[PDB]
């Protein structure tokens, strides 16, 4: 028992979203439509297929056929960007079950450009015999970045530790990237480079230590 | 009216064992059945487990079965889940729900509690400071901050100047490491004319470990 | 085998009283008789016996009780029901009803018959499953939920369902020197509560060459998926149909009227009364 939903539907203010759910428990039993946003507990939006809550707005519209259930959002605005599961109950009851989600997009917000910025260890920190390179990179989105880290010129190949872009308050997205070295390390290079690609845009930053 | 408030969640090591409380009130709590829901951080649902009415049947999840046991005290209006042999792919929020009466969905959901199964020992971190650097900052203003490496578990807080420092303020989310420890950092972009006259001062805390740091960010000489 | 579940409530049904008035007669052989008074001494339900109905579930706030048991088997059961609903799928046989004893388990579903005897491990509350597929729009079979396990297998007969489809069902079950033989009748009706008044012979159903003690037996019956939620609700099934008559067989003298055609029109129990006693005393 199980259900396949896809991961993600993107769809323009004021268009249509659907979503789908398909497995083959669909065909015997009803399917039940929650959403969830960002640290909160699920909302039940459609019960039986097509039902709504009385809580639930119209457009929120259930359908089913043979093994495949169709959440529909017409009128789709903002506020329902969100993630949308599927969920169903086996013969006996002995088992409930999950769609894996689906991630509901809108569209219609302008890409920006990440900005970055650079700190080379601490005088403190190599003291300690450490090394940290620090790369925070903000305010950017579509929230997807790549995040490269330089030794020269040559590419390095291991400690680098990496955060998932997180939405800010303003709806932009941050992101953090850490590469650990030894005071060898850092002193023995000419610089280091924090290289960060954002929708085909490269914004690289550098530091030596020099400074 | 209806409310389900959980309790019981926190950071534990692979392998111990813990006991999550849901206490029910604003319906007659003996008459519903129960259910434990969780949800892995960036991950989607998962049901667990339920309960009957009565305690007479319980259903567990494939995955936790053999491990986890429901229960329930009606007379306390409390649910009750033992988790033992916690593994690292427990970690989760687990929410508390009411199995709606008459059909086979959950129509009132716990505000959740979160379980972190790791492990890395409890740690407080090493702060640093990033010294001031007008490199990537509007003009007449450049960034600093504090560097809070290799602490456990989350959470830190930080403020600025004892909490007189709030605009230009960025704390960034931490990174989780592979040694299982967590890094992040906090920058506040402030006046350049400022920074020989301006004392600025991360405030760090992490109770966790019972460790506070006042740390003097200075510029580079 | 399968997993068990727990379905008895806490809070009982009650049995309810009543009589057998002049029921549970049956053809005790398979010879043609023609227009004539037959005496034979066999097991048969004696007149206006004691009878126990049974509510084996009930939907009231809309709250769930169960209560299907164990009964005696004693010399023979006269087995009765009234629904439309298939709800009874068959029974139980046997004197542990576990592992340590044979039992015979009958089983019916919309295809087929099914009779086995085995070294049964079965659950206290033993049942089927059924729910209502929603895109075919009927009624289907899910899980067994009888027994935990089963070996030592010394019997197996399959054939045509015979609960399948106002419809008052007539059992009676014997276990005689080996053979566990069954008689049934079903009778169109229009009464709710009490056994009817008037009468209809049993015709032979099976003989089935068994071989075990019985004194016990229980009812197998069908559940909805909509009666298996974690609530003490069930919203989704108007259950009252689930009830069943259960009376037993004494060892009797009766008179059986054959009519010109070899079909039993009439019975004289002549234990009953003084009447009766003369009726077969004159044997006419
Ligand atoms: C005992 O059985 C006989 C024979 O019936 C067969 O056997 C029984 C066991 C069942 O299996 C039946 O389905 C079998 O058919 C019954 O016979 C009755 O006979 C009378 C006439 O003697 C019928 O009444 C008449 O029927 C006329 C219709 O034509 C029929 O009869 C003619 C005779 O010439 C025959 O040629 C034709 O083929 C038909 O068979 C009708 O016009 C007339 O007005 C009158 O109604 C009666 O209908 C028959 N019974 C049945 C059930 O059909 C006995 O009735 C039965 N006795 C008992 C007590 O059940
Ligand atoms: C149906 O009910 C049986 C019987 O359980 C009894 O009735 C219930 C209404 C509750 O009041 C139970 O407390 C009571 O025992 C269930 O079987 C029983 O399940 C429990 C829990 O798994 C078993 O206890 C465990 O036993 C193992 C050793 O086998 C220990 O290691 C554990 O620490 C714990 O004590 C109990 O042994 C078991 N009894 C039998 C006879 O099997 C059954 O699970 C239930 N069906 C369900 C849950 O759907
Ligand atoms: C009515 O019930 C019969 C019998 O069901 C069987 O006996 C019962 C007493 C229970 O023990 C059931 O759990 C058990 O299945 C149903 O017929 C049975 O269907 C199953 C599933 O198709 C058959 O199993 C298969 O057998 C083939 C043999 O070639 C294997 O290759 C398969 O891997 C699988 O094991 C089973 O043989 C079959 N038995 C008979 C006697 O027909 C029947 O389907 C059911 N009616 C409805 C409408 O569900
Ligand atoms: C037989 O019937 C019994 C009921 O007995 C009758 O009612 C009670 C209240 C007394 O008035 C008594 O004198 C009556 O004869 C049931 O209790 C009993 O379970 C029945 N037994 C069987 C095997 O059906
Ligand atoms: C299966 O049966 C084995 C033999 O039991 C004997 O023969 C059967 C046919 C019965 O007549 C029985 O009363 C006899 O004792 C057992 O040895 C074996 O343990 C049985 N299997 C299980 C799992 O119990
Ligand atoms: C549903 O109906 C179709 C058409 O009659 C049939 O082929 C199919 O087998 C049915 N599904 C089940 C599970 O019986
Ligand atoms: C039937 O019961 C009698 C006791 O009443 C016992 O002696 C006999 O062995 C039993 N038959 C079987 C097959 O176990
Ligand atoms: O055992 C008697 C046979 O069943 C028939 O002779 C009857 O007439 C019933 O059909």
């Amino acid at each position: 028992y199980e259900l396949t939903q896809p991961p993600s539907v993107s769809v323009s203010p004021g268009q249509t979203a659907r979503i789908t759910c398909s497995g083959d428990a669909l065909a015997k039993h009803y399917a039940y439509w929650y959403r969830q946003k960002p640290g909160q507990a699920p909302v039940l939006v459609i019960y039986k297929d097509s039902e709504r809550p009385s809580g639930i707005p119209e457009r929120f519209s259930g359908s089913s056929s043979g093994t495949t259930v169709t959440l529909t959002i017409s009128g789709v605005q903002a506020e329902d960007e969100a993630d949308y599961y599927c969920q169903s109950a086996d013969s006996i009851g002995s088992s409930w079950v999950f769609g894996g989600g689906t991630k509901l997009t809108v569209l219609g917000q302008p890409k920006a450009a990440p900005s970055v910025t650079l700190f080379p260890p601490s005088s403190e920190e190599l003291q300690a015999n450490k090394a940290t390179l620090v790369c925070l990179i903000s305010d950017f989105y579509p929230g997807a970045v790549t995040v490269a880290w330089k030794a020269d010129s040559s590419p390095v190949k291991a400690g680098v530790e990496t955060t998932t872009p997180s939405k800010q308050s303003n709806n932009k997205y941050a992101a953090s990237s850490y590469l650990s070295l030894t005071p060898e390390q850092w002193k023995s290079h000419r610089s280091y480079s924090c290289q960060v690609t954002h929708e085909g845009s490269t914004v690289e930053k550098t530091v030596a230590p020099t400074e | 009216e209806v409310q389900l408030v959980e309790s019981g969640g926190g950071v534990v090591q692979p392998g111990r064992s813990l006991r999550l409380s849901c206490a029910a009130s604003g319906f007659t709590f003996s008459s519903y059945g129960m259910h434990w829901v969780r949800q892995a951080p960036g991950k989607g649902l998962e049901w667990v487990t339920v309960i009957w009415y009565d305690g007479s049947n319980r259903y567990y999840a494939d995955s936790v079965k053999g491990r986890f046991t429901i229960s329930r005290d009606n007379s306390k209006n409390t649910l009750y889940l033992q988790m033992d042999s916690l593994r690292a792919e427990d970690t989760a929020v687990y929410y508390c729900a009411r199995a709606v009466a008459g059909e086979w969905y959950f129509d009132y959901w716990g505000q959740g509690t979160l379980v972190t199964v790791s492990s890395a020992s409890t740690k407080g971190p090493s702060v640093f400071p990033l010294a001031p650097s007008s490199k990537s900052t509007s003009g007449g203003t450049a960034a600093l901050g504090c560097l809070v490496k290799d602490y456990f578990p989350e959470p830190v807080t930080v403020s600025w100047n004892s909490g007189a420092l709030t605009s230009g303020v960025h704390t960034f989310p931490a990174v989780l490491q592979s040694s299982g420890l967590y890094s992040l950092s906090s920058v506040v972009t402030v006046p350049s004319s400022s920074l020989g006259t301006q004392t600025y001062i991360c405030n760090v805390n992490h109770k966790p470990s019972n460790t506070k740091v006042d740390k003097k960010v200075e510029p580079k000489s | 085998g399968t997993q068990c579940v727990n379905l008895t409530t806490r809070t009982q049904l009650p049995p309810a009283y009543t009589n057998s008035f002049t029921r549970g007669v049956y053809y005790p052989d398979k010879v043609f008789r023609s227009s004539v008074l037959h005496s034979t001494q066999d097991l048969f339900l004696p007149f206006f016996s004691n009878v126990t109905w049974f509510h084996a579930i009930h939907v009231s706030n809309g709250t769930k009780r169960f209560d299907n048991p164990v009964l005696p088997f004693n010399d023979g059961v006269y087995f009765a029901s009234t629904e439309k609903s298939n709800i009874i799928r068959g029974w139980i046989f046997g004197t542990t009803l576990d592992s340590k004893t044979q039992s015979l388990l009958i089983v019916n579903n919309a295809t087929n018959v099914v009779i086995k005897v085995c070294e049964f491990q079965f659950c206290n509350d033993p049942f089927l499953g059924v729910y209502y597929h929603k895109n075919n729009k009927s009624w289907m079979e899910s899980e067994f939920r009888v027994y935990s396990s089963a070996n030592n297998c010394t019997f197996e007969y399959v054939s045509q369902p015979f609960l399948m489809d106002k419809n008052l069902r007539e059992f009676v079950f014997k276990n005689i020197d080996g053979y566990f033989k069954i008689y049934s009748k079903h009778t169109p009706i229009n009464l709710v509560r009490d056994l009817p008044q008037g009468f209809s012979a049993l015709e032979p159903l099976v003989d089935l060459p068994i071989g075990i003690n019985i004194t016990r037996f229980q009812t197998l019956l069908a559940l909805h998926r909509s009666y298996l939620t974690p609530g003490d609700s069930s919203s989704g099934w108007t259950a009252g149909a689930a009830a069943y008559y259960v009376g037993y067989l004494q060892p009797r003298t009766f008179l059986l009227k054959y009519n010109e055609n070899g079909t039993i029109t009439d019975a004289v129990d002549c234990a009953l009364d003084p009447l009766s006693e003369t009726k077969c005393t004159a044997k006419s």
